[PDB]
Order: structure tokens, then C-alpha cells, then sequence
């Protein structure tokens, strides 16, 4: 659902959520996250 | 961004505010007008489904395929207020387009907008123009509640998982013209809202 997405971030505890690669861990170009 | 069948001209979401009816404030959220990217570093972040974008790539063209990542002016207070997008392509032939944009969660398709739209002839080319797109419902929800949030640090974190892809069909032969796959952060900049574009591959 869409607060679930937005709890998470807020309260970490309580965190019910699919876990999922980071974007920065992934093979992506170094100017992918250089804004 | 585009081929030699299609071009994007501009492309712009933003949010305008009546004060009084001769005034009107409005704000750019993202707009448009580097190294490559591994289209399967991404196919968890888009719907995979029948005719989701792993089937779509193989489809081809793979010069016609894109992912723009979005830093989001999210700067604005938020009556009178109007949601909207904007978008323009342009031919060098005339066409019958069809513009599919699916607001994504988690990989997960939450709701696609379909429009269909003309040529009309200017300038010895062919242009198709969306013109002030109502945001759907979802999305204004959406970028509220982005803007509960404290810290422009969250907003990053859970726009993470929250993707726009956006795919231009020629309705008679089905061909796509244009992919978008679109990623997201908020700007950090004095500059505003900015763009990176990169082509998918592989
Ligand atoms: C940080 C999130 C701000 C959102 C950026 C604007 C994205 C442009 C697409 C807007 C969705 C239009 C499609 C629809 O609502 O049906």
C-alpha cells in the first residue's frame, strides 16, 4: 500500500516492507547518482 | 531523447495556482526542453507482466529506449490548484500516437493514463502535443504526502520504489516509437528540477 512506503522511512522499528537492492548498489553508471 | 521516428520535445509536470482569475502561479515539478545503463539493473523497478518492459525491449527498437532519472522540485506551498502534465513529439511523418503512462509502485502497476492524439502540421514536421494532462488522483495524493515528510532525505528513500513509465505507440502498425522509464529524486539544487538521461541496453 502507500503508507506502508512512507512508515517505513518514518519509524524503522516497526518497518514492514519488501527488501529490495539499493539503486547505488546495482551496476550502474558512477554519473547515475552525480546530480 | 528520440530516434529519427520520433523525438521528444518537451516533457513537464507541474502545479498551477489561481490567486485571482487574471493570476496565475505555476511550478515545474520536473521538465524536459551519459554513460549507458543495463536495462535488466531495472526490470524489478517496472511492471514484467504481459507487456510489461522485458517484453518490450526485446520488441525493439533498442536505439528507442530510455531511462531518465529526475532530480523533483518539490519547493511549493500548495483552493484553486490544478495538477498537470505537458509533452511534445515531433515527426518527420505523419502518425496516429498512442501514449501509455503507468504510475509504478514497488514494480507494481498502479494506474495507467492511455491518450490517443493527432498530427497537425507545422513548420514542415508533425507535432503531437498533450496539452495540461490532469494528474490523476493517485499522483496528487502522492506527491502530498511526500511533502508531509520532514526531511529531504525520506523523500529520496521512499521515491526509491516509485517509478513512471511512459511508452509511445504507433497506433496502426503497434510499433513503439519511444520508451521512457523514469527514476526519481528530489533536487538538491538552487537550480531547480533537472533531468539525466541515459539509453537502456542489454
Ligand atoms: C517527486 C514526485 C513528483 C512527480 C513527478 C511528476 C511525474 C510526471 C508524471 C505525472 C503522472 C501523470 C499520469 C497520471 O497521473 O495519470
Amino acid at each position: 500500500d502507500l503508507e506502508a512506503l512512507f512508515n517505513a522511512v518514518m519509524n524503522p522499528k516497526t518497518a514492514n516492507v519488501p527488501q529490495t537492492v539499493p539503486m547505488r548498489l546495482r551496476k550502474l553508471p558512477d554519473s547515475f547518482f552525480k546530480p | 531523447i528520440g530516434t529519427t521516428k520520433l523525438r521528444l520535445v518537451e516533457f513537464s509536470a507541474f502545479l498551477e495556482q489561481q490567486r485571482d482569475p487574471d493570476s496565475y502561479n505555476k511550478h515545474l515539478f520536473v521538465h524536459i526542453g551519459l554513460e549507458s545503463v543495463d536495462i535488466r539493473q531495472i526490470y524489478d523497478k517496472f511492471p514484467e507482466k504481459k507487456g510489461g518492459l522485458k517484453e518490450l525491449f526485446g520488441k525493439g527498437p533498442q536505439n528507442a529506449f530510455f531511462l531518465v532519472k529526475f532530480w523533483a522540485d518539490l519547493n511549493c506551498n500548495i483552493a484553486g490548484a490544478f495538477y498537470g502534465v505537458t509533452s511534445q513529439y515531433e515527426s518527420s511523418e505523419n502518425m496516429t500516437v498512442t501514449c501509455s503512462t503507468k504510475v509504478c509502485s514497488f514494480g507494481k502497476q498502479v494506474v495507467e493514463k492511455v491518450e490517443t492524439e493527432y498530427a497537425r502540421f507545422e513548420n514542415g514536421r508533425f507535432v503531437y502535443r498533450i496539452n495540461r494532462s490532469p494528474m490523476c488522483e493517485y499522483m496528487i495524493n502522492f506527491i502530498h504526502k511526500l511533502k508531509h515528510l520532514p526531511e529531504k532525505y525520506m523523500m529520496n528513500s521512499v521515491l526509491e520504489n516509485f517509478t513512471i513509465l511512459l511508452v509511445v505507440t504507433n497506433r496502426d502498425t503497434q510499433e513503439t516509437l519511444l520508451c521512457m522509464a523514469c527514476v526519481f529524486e528530489v533536487s538538491n539544487s538552487e537550480h531547480g528540477a533537472q533531468h539525466h538521461i541515459h539509453r537502456l541496453v542489454k
